[PDB]
């Protein structure tokens, strides 16, 4: 009975270790998903705002018509 | 009465020394605040247990490592003489320049212990035989006592390098170093390697991730098991010392292997059962010892297993008759009944049963042959000198070290074969 309380305290420690092992790193697969939505978005702003500002520069140059004095 | 000075050295022995003291403490009782919840610790105003031992390393940073985990309360805050260069693993920074500015004060406060006590029956040293500082100030440490105590014995449990991979590059040299100072001036050569307990919190025990706790966990249980049947009660007691008669038949053939018994993973543990014939199987089980060497490969010339338990004895006495007449060819047969038998009353907490085997065989003088490989490899290119011998020391010593060591096994092998 002895034998068997102590194999039973090694198996929940282990099968209680083991889980929580494998939480962490699902942790760290959604601290990786996180970080990717930054270079999802990052990229995306600048794409806009790079589109916004040369289209705005297309337009300042076009806009040159003529004088006629 | 008959105590034990606890000297340690390098960061493996620091490690090693805390797990033992750790061990000491859950099976004597003592929980790490230091109360009770001779032959060790030493009682203290207040109703404390100051474990007897001494740290010393040229880092002081160990100093917090080992105070950090628990049990770390145990040690009275003025044993941890350390020094502060660091020896960066170089033989003669732990052994000339370091060594003769501190190691006065490391035999000053030792004496300050041994006199404190009635009568310091043996040493005791946890160190490794790669790092500077382990390596050379243990030997260093050892031939200042050993020229101090002439009467005392002595022991080192050291770590060797792996066969396979090494530590530090430069091992040959400072293990040869420490090995040429070592074989005359020591008794008890406890060798362990760290292959030889990864591959048993491996196989044995189907532990998939061990730590270097673990590692230190099971040489302290052996280090325990060696002298357990002194300090407790037993229908055959021995001592530090009937064993080295015992174990050691000449002068130098006294490097022991050790091994540990029972052992068994969370699997194999519920149907295996527990009696002399499994522990005797374990006992002499190849892996099972904590030498990277099979010592199937050769013979002993002694051994010696401490039991532990209140069990019989006719299992004991005839099983290491069978144990002799049927391996009698990987046993040497010059020597008549060449294992001994001794019996305590406490097995560890949590059992009852356990064996504590010690071996002094003919096998490790292949390890002593690749050491000696290594050491002519890496010195007939003069690989690494410029730092042995920049700070006092001639190429000569290392030589002469080596022609000792061929000695050595020059000895070896050849009782393996002599017969009358
Ligand atoms: N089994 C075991 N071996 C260790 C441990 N720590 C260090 N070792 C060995 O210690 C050896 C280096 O010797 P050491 O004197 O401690 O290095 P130093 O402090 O730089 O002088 C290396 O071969 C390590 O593998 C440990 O915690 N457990």
């Amino acid at each position: 009975t002895q034998t068997l309380e102590l194999n039973r305290m090694r198996g929940m420690l282990e099968d209680d270790f083991n889980r929580k092992k494998a939480s962490i790193r699902q942790a760290v697969k959604e601290e990786n998903q996180q970080l990717d939505k930054q270079k999802r978005d990052l990229e995306k702003q600048s794409n806009n705002e790079k589109l916004n500002y040369e289209r705005t520069e297309i337009d300042m140059v076009k806009t040159r018509g003529q004088k006629r004095p | 009465m008959r105590e034990i000075v606890h000297i340690q050295g390098g960061q493996c022995g620091n490690q090693i020394g805390a797990k033992f003291w750790e061990v000491i403490s859950d099976e004597h009782g003592i929980d790490p605040t230091g109360t009770y919840h001779n032959v060790y610790y030493n009682e203290a105003t207040g109703g404390r247990y100051v474990p007897r031992a001494i740290l010393m390393d040229l880092e002081p940073g160990t100093m917090d490592s080992v105070r950090a985990g628990p049990f770390g309360q145990l040690f009275r805050p003025d044993n941890f003489v350390f020094g502060q260069t660091g020896a960066g693993n170089n033989w003669a920074k732990g052994h000339y320049t370091e060594g003769a500015e501190l190691i006065d004060s490391v035999l000053d406060v030792v004496r300050k212990e041994a006199e404190g006590c009635d009568c310091l029956q043996g040493f005791q040293i946890t160190h490794s035989l790669g790092g500077g500082t382990g390596s050379g100030m243990g030997t260093l440490l050892i031939s200042k006592v050993r020229e101090e105590y002439p009467d005392r014995i002595m022991e080192t449990f050291s770590v060797v390098p792996s066969p396979k991979v090494s530590d530090t590059v430069v091992e040959p040299y400072n293990a040869t170093l420490s090995v040429h100072q070592l074989v005359e001036n020591a008794d008890e050569c406890m060798v362990i390697d760290n292959e030889a307990l990864y591959d048993i919190c491996f196989r044995t025990l189907k532990l998939t991730t061990p730590t270097y706790g673990d590692l230190n966990h099971l040489v302290s249980a052996a280090m325990s098991g060696v002298t357990c049947c002194l300090r407790f009660p037993g229908q055959l007691n021995s001592d530090l010392r009937k064993l080295a008669v015992n174990l050691i038949p000449f002068p130098r053939l006294h490097f022991f292997m050790i091994g540990f018994a029972p052992l068994t993973s969370r699997g194999s543990q519920q149907y295996r059962a527990l009696t002399v014939p499994e522990l005797t199987q374990q006992m002499f089980d190849a892996k099972n010892m904590m030498c990277a060497a099979d010592p199937r490969h050769g013979r002993y010339l002694t051994a010696s297993a401490l039991f532990r338990g209140r069990m019989s004895t006719k299992e004991v006495d005839e099983q290491m008759l069978n144990v002799q007449n049927k391996n009698s060819s990987y046993f040497v047969e010059w020597i008549p009944n060449n294992i001994k038998s001794s019996i305590c009353d406490i097995p560890p907490k949590g059992l009852k049963m356990a064996v504590t085997f010690v071996g002094n065989s003919t096998a490790i003088q292949e390890m002593f042959k690749r050491v000696a490989e290594q050491f002519t490899a890496m010195f007939r290119r003069k690989a690494f000198l410029h730092w042995y011998t920049g700070e006092g020391m001639d190429e000569m010593e290392f030589t002469e070290a080596e022609s000792n060591m061929n000695d050595l096994v020059s000895e070896y092998q050849q009782y393996q074969d002599a017969t009358a």
